[PDB]
């Protein structure tokens, strides 16, 4: 049971929250500030 | 416990620990 | 001339009212244990602090004249600040602090423990006994008193028991243990040397009518298109996929330049989920679109009327996303199947442009240019105008290979890839092994953060000495 | 050319941008306006840069020489009043600022009433609403210090803005009632806490 | 769009594309006559 949960709070970093993707590079890399920070904030309200 | 194992672990403890049984370290990072 | 600073420092930042608060503010102050420069010499964010012999001071870039200077000087009550021995500011031992365009205040009367408290904004829009000092952006946490006077302050890098501090909020640490948390670029682009027919997409003779849209390929250039606002003036330019600003940073997989001209007041319908007889019959932009669009003025040469423009009027159906249809049987709009005659209910598909130089504006042709694109797929050919550096080969760096970025250390590879593979991707879908774009080889990408510190520490009354683990 | 080598707007903006048609007046053509087009860097934000050493944009330094692959980095407008619309002389002003800092100077048209004197009060000072009893202060600000915001950062004691005398805010709703009550069915009556 | 050229189009309740798939319950048609560089300012929450 402890070894289940842990591996899907690590398959859910693949899962982009409904965001452009879901590596955060991808973002920073695609995106000028005012509009990455409402990507991320996705990304941030999602992985917590 | 027996004295001839370097353990002080008895006959039937050991039989429990091999009974009980990459990804980890992608954890670690 | 070295000194060890003691306690001095903090100047109360902001102009917000506190009291019996131990607030933090992330702000740039004096260390603590810090080398002062003590100048007694009788016999060139930064800080300042010193009979009032010095008053002023001088910067700049360069400081030649050429460029933009700075001269700011003080007085017994006033001060001079200029560009030169574009801006007139005039106004009205020991420490008179002239605490650093953001310049601070409030002097307050080697160094003994006493723990002071410190504080015009001068703009400037340019580019940049006797003690010394200096800042950097280092966290502090400050005890307001409960009259608003700052009685004490912890540095929150300097020494294990600060950092425990400063996790706690608090000034009093108890027996035990907290778990207190825990490099160059690369930069490689493929090997594209040739530019992209720039003077032949954006300045052709003649574009093709709307309805039979061209369409073209583009494939390894470097396209630096600084060079292109030099000739044309656009009007209308709004990228969406990408942010605009970092065009020149990315490689695009593939590339199209859909070309064609419509009138002035339609220029607006080439955007993703929008009506009208350009975004219905002629040529309809898919929802999930990536790419930019480009329109410009072109009344100068589409002009004589320019009867050569078509566009299709007449349909029953809504074009699906980038559907070319080229066809000239008559539209039926009644009962009858008109065969070929133009006349009740039915009539010809397609019709011209009136095109004029008197046209007002708004009924004036404007050329068009859509250019589709896809990001950071595993091949790219058409690239930004940046150069390229060498490895490092196992050192921490923040890359940039093509197109993405990240952090991590770049070990060798051994990823028996396919001679068709090009990135590998981890469990947790982030990228760790890549193919280099120019030697063709495989690195390994190791992220380096390293975490999991501890502080072993005895009561902070009983002590201070700390173990680390 | 413009948000990349003549004025370059700071992302974390806030201010108002205005601009207007200004060919009745800036126009004859009119060459008296330039502008810069070649660099090899983009600006930072707000960052007026005026030179005249000419661009290089090949290998030798070309010393004042317009000569090949390297230019003078200005050019100029050539406004008429034949331009087409876009071609036109535009005049513009931005107005940039910060909202609701400590201490303001420029305001707007509306007039300013009287203080009441610890009544709850939806009051308007100095640009900030809020509700609450606007009870008599004793705070000991510094003659620097304006406002005062408590632990959770919500405003609790402000300067006014023409007595420049301290009042303390207290928000009223006082909750907590409770309904003591037997079954409706037994009775009605009831019994409020 | 067979007769007049229309300079601005912008729905505020309703997506463009699926005009032609509702029933709307009541509608106006209110109309008058502003300068050109006056009608950006029919929308909701400006000033002029
Ligand atoms: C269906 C419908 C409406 C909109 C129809 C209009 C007014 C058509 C616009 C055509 C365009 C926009 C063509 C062009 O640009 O040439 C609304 C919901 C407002 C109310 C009446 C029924
Ligand atoms: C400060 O000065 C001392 C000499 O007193 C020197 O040993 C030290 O390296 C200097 N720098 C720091 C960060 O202490
Ligand atoms: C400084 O002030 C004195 C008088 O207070 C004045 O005589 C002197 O010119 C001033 N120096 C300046 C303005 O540089
Ligand atoms: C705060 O002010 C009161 C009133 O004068 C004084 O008695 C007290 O000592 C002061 N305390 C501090 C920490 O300033
Ligand atoms: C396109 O052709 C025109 C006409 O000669 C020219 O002025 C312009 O510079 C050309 N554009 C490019 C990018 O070469
Ligand atoms: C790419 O260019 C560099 C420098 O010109 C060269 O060393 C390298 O061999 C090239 N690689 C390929 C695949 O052409
Ligand atoms: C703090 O330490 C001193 C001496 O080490 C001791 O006398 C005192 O009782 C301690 N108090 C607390 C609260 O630990
Ligand atoms: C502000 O104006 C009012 C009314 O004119 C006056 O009563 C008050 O004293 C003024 N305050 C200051 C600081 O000038
Ligand atoms: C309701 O009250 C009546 C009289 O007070 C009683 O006869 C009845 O049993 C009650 N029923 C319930 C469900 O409380």
């Amino acid at each position: 049971q402890n070894a289940q949960a842990l591996n899907t709070l690590v398959k859910q970093l693949s899962s982009n929250f409904g965001a452009i993707s879901s590596v955060l590079n991808d973002i920073l890399s695609r995106l000028d500030p005012p509009e990455a920070e409402v990507q991320i904030d996705r990304l941030i309200t999602g992985r917590l | 416990p027996d004295p001839s194992k370097p353990s002080k672990r008895s006959f039937i403890e050991d039989l429990l620990f091999n009974k009980v049984t990459d990804l980890i370290c992608a954890q670690k990072f | 001339a070295y000194t060890n600073s003691f306690t001095r420092g903090v100047y109360y930042p902001d102009k917000v009212f506190r009291s019996s608060v131990l607030h933090s503010t992330q702000d740039l102050f004096l260390p603590f244990f810090s080398n002062v420069t003590w100048f007694h010499a009788i016999h060139v964010g930064v800080y300042f602090a010193s009979s009032n012999i010095i008053r002023g001071w001088i910067f700049g870039t360069t400081l030649d004249s050429k460029t933009q200077s700075l001269l700011i000087v003080n007085n017994a009550t006033n001060v001079v600040i200029k560009v030169c021995f574009t801006f007139e500011y005039v106004s009205q031992k020991n420490l008179r602090e002239f605490v650093f365009f953001k310049i601070y205040s409030k002097h307050t009367p080697d160094l003994p423990q006493g723990f002071s408290a410190l504080e015009v904004d001068l703009p400037i829009g340019i580019n940049i006994a006797y003690y010394v000092g200096y800042l950097q952006p280092r966290t502090f946490l400050l005890k307001y008193n409960e009259n608003g006077t700052i009685t004490d302050a912890v540095d929150c890098a300097l020494d294990p028991l600060s950092e425990t501090k400063c996790t706690l909020k608090s000034f009093t640490v108890e027996k035990g243990i907290y778990q207190t948390s825990n490099t160059e670029s690369i930069v490689r682009f493929p090997n594209i040397t040739n530019l992209c027919p720039f003077g032949e997409v954006f300045n052709a003779t003649r574009f093709a009518s709307v309805y039979a849209w061209n369409r073209k390929r583009i494939s390894n250039c470097v396209a630096d298109y600084s060079v292109l606002y030099n000739s044309a003036s656009f009007s209308t330019f709004k990228c969406y996929g990408v942010s605009p600003t970092k065009l020149n940073d990315l490689c695009f997989t593939n590339v199209y330049a859909d070309s064609f001209v419509i009138r002035g007041d339609e220029v607006r319908q080439i955007a993703p989920g929008q009506t009208g007889k350009i975004a219905d019959y002629n040529y309809k932009l898919p929802d999930d679109f990536t790419g930019c669009v480009i329109a410009w003025n072109s009344n100068n040469l589409d002009s004589k009327g320019n009867y050569n423009y078509l566009y299709r009027l007449f349909r029953k159906s809504n074009l699906k996303p980038f559907e070319r249809d080229i066809s000239t049987e008559i539209y039926q709009a009644g009962s009858t199947p008109c065969n070929g005659v133009e006349g009740f209910n039915c009539y010809f598909p397609l019709q011209s442009y009136g095109f004029q130089p008197t046209n007002g504006v708004g009924y004036q042709p404007y050329r068009v240019v859509v250019l589709s694109f896809e990001l950071l797929h595993a091949p790219a050919t058409v690239c930004g105008p940046k150069k390229s550096t060498n490895l490092v080969k196992n050192k921490c760096v923040n890359f940039n290979f093509n197109g993405l970025t990240g952090t991590g250390v770049l070990t060798e590879s051994n990823k028996k890839f396919l001679p068709f593979q090009q990135f590998g991707r981890d469990i947790a879908d982030t990228t760790d092994a890549v193919r280099d774009p120019q030697t063709l080889e495989i690195l390994d990408i190791t992220p380096c953060s390293f975490g999991g510190v501890s502080v072993i520490t005895p009561g902070t009354n009983t002590s201070n000495q700390v173990a680390v683990l």
